[PDB]
C-alpha cells in the first residue's frame, strides 16, 4: 500500500543525510566523495522568456535557466528532515526556483550553496548585479 | 524502478502540486506533460494535507571520505566485542490516515531492556516535515494481539531516546569506546535507529579526549559515555547484520543450535539476547 515518492538512485544520498547531525555538509561532502547529485527533481516546462528571479511564484527561467518546484530543490525537503528556519518554513517549498542551465545536473547543491539577494531577487553570483 | 523509502502512505487520491512535491513522481498527474511538469496558474497549492512518509528502506552504502563506517567487517566488530549490544524492534503498521509502513513499538537490547514508544511517525506538511504521533494497530495475526496493550503504553520519542542514550552510556562507559549494534535482518532496525541516531565525521568529547559517542541537540555538543547525561542522540553507532553471515532459517533456530540457556519469550529484547548470543558463538567457538 502507498505510493512511492523516489528511485534507488537516491536512496544512498537521501539516507546518509537523512541520519547526519549537519545534512548540508553532508551533501557537500557526499558530492566532493563522488557521489552522484539528488534526481528526480520537479523540472518544469517553461517558455524561458522569465525575469530569471530566483525564486518565484511562477517558472520564471530565462534562456540560461532551468525552473524547478521549489520543495523538490531542497535538500531538507528531499530527506523530509528539520529546516534549519527555527519556525519551519522552507524557503523554496510552494515556489519555483530557478537554476543556471550550467548548474541544472545538481539543483539541491546549487540552492544548498548559494545565496539569493534579497535586494534584487537574483542569486548573488549568478543574476545578482548590486 | 522506484524504491520504497519515502513511500507516501497516505490515503490521498490526488498528487501534489509542482511546487510543494519533493519528487518528479509525486507530483499529481494533471501537471505533467512530454516528460516534464508545468506551472497551471488558478489550480494553487494545498495548504493542509497531511502525508505519512515512511522510513523503511535506508540504504547505508557511501563512502565519505572522512565519514566512518555505520556497517563494520566482522573482523573489526570481533577486535570490539566489548561493545555490542544486540539490537532488535517490534513494529506497529499505521493505519486509519495512512497505511502501509510500520513505526518502532518496542526496542530492545541485549542488556535485557524494552522500551515501549508511542506510535511516531514522519508527516509531510505544506511547511516542514511534522515528527508525530500517528494511528497504528499491530500486525495482523493472533501471535501479535498482545502488542496491543503496549500501543497505549509507550513513551514519547524524546524520552525514549534520552533512555536509549543513558541505558548504552551506563553499560559501556567501563567496556568500550563505541558501541556496536549486533543485529539479525537490519532494515527495520535501520529505521529505528533513524529515530535516535545522527551521524558525521569523527568528533571527540567536549569535556575529555574520548571520542563522542552521543550528540546533544539541545547544546550542539558531543560526548562520550562517561560525559553524556541529558544528551539525546547515540552518535556515529557501529553496527553489523549477523543475518548476512552464511545463516538459512530463522534466528531462534540457528540460536538454538549453540545455546540452551535463552528460550524464547517473544520481545524485542530476548531477539536482541540471541543474536548476540548467537553472534558469540559463531564469532569464537573453534572449529
Ligand atoms: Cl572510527
Ligand atoms: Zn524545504
Ligand atoms: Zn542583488
Ligand atoms: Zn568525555
Ligand atoms: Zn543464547
Amino acid at each position: 500500500a502507498g505510493n512511492a515518492t523516489e528511485v534507488p538512485a537516491n536512496s544512498t544520498v537521501l539516507s546518509f543525510c537523512a541520519f547526519a547531525v549537519d545534512a548540508a555538509k553532508a551533501y557537500k561532502d557526499y558530492l566532493a566523495s563522488g557521489g552522484q547529485p539528488i534526481t528526480n527533481c520537479v523540472k518544469m516546462l517553461c517558455t524561458h522568456t522569465g525575469t530569471g528571479q530566483a525564486i518565484t511564484v511562477t517558472p520564471e527561467a530565462n534562456m540560461d535557466q532551468e525552473s524547478f518546484g521549489g520543495a523538490s530543490c531542497c535538500l531538507y525537503c528531499r530527506c523530509h528532515i528539520d529546516h534549519p528556519n527555527p519556525k519551519g518554513f522552507c524557503d523554496l517549498k510552494g515556489k519555483y526556483v530557478q537554476i543556471p542551465t550550467t548548474c541544472a545536473n545538481d539543483p539541491v547543491g546549487f540552492t544548498l550553496k548559494n545565496t539569493v539577494c534579497t535586494v534584487c531577487g537574483m542569486w548573488k553570483g549568478y543574476g545578482c548585479s548590486c | 524502478n522506484v524504491t520504497g523509502l519515502f513511500k507516501d502512505c497516505s490515503k490521498v487520491i490526488t498528487g501534489l502540486h509542482p511546487t510543494q512535491a519533493p519528487t518528479h513522481l509525486s507530483v499529481d498527474t494533471k501537471f505533467k506533460t512530454e516528460g516534464l511538469c508545468v506551472d497551471i496558474p488558478g489550480i494553487p497549492k494545498d495548504m493542509t494535507y497531511r502525508r505519512l512518509i515512511s522510513m523503511m528502506g535506508f540504504k547505508m552504502n557511501y563512502q565519505v571520505n572522512g565519514y566512518p563506517n555505520m556497517f563494520i567487517t566482522r573482523e573489526e566488530a570481533i577486535r570490539h566485542v566489548r561493545a555490542w549490544i544486540g539490537f532488535d524492534v517490534e513494529g506497529c503498521h499505521a493505519t486509519r490516515e495512512a497505511v502501509g509502513t510500520n513505526l518502532p513499538l518496542q526496542l530492545g537490547f541485549s542488556t535485557g531492556v524494552n522500551l515501549v514508544a508511542v506510535p511516531t511517525g514522519y508527516v509531510d506538511t505544506p511547511n516542514n516535515t511534522d515528527f508525530s504521533r500517528v494511528s497504528a494497530k499491530p500486525p495482523p495475526g493472533d501471535q501479535f494481539k498482545h502488542l496491543i496493550p503496549l500501543m497505549y503504553k509507550g513513551l514519547p520519542w524524546n524520552v525514549v531516546r534520552i533512555k536509549i542514550v543513558q541505558m548504552l552510556s551506563d553499560t559501556l562507559k567501563n567496556l568500550s569506546d563505541r558501541v556496536v549494534f549486533v543485529l539479525w535482518a537490519h532494515g527495520f532496525q535501520l529505521t529505528s535507529m533513524k529515530y535516535f541516531v545522527k551521524i558525521g565525521p569523527e568528533r571527540t568529547c567536549c569535556l575529555c579526549d574520548r571520542r563522542a559517542t552521543c550528540f546533544s541537540t539541545a547544546s550542539d555538543t558531543y560526548a562520550c559515555w562517561h560525559h553524556s547525561i541529558g544528551f539525546d542522540y547515540v552518535y556515529n553507532p557501529f553496527m553489523i547484520d549477523v543475518q548476512q553471515w552464511g545463516f538459512t532459517g530463522n534466528l531462534q533456530s540457528n540460536h538454538d543450535l549453540y545455546c540452551q540457556v535463552h528460550g524464547n519469550a517473544h520481545v524485542a529484547s530476548c531477539d536482541a539476547i540471541m543474536t548476540r548470543c548467537l553472534a558469540v558463538h559463531e564469532c569464537f567457538v573453534k572449529r
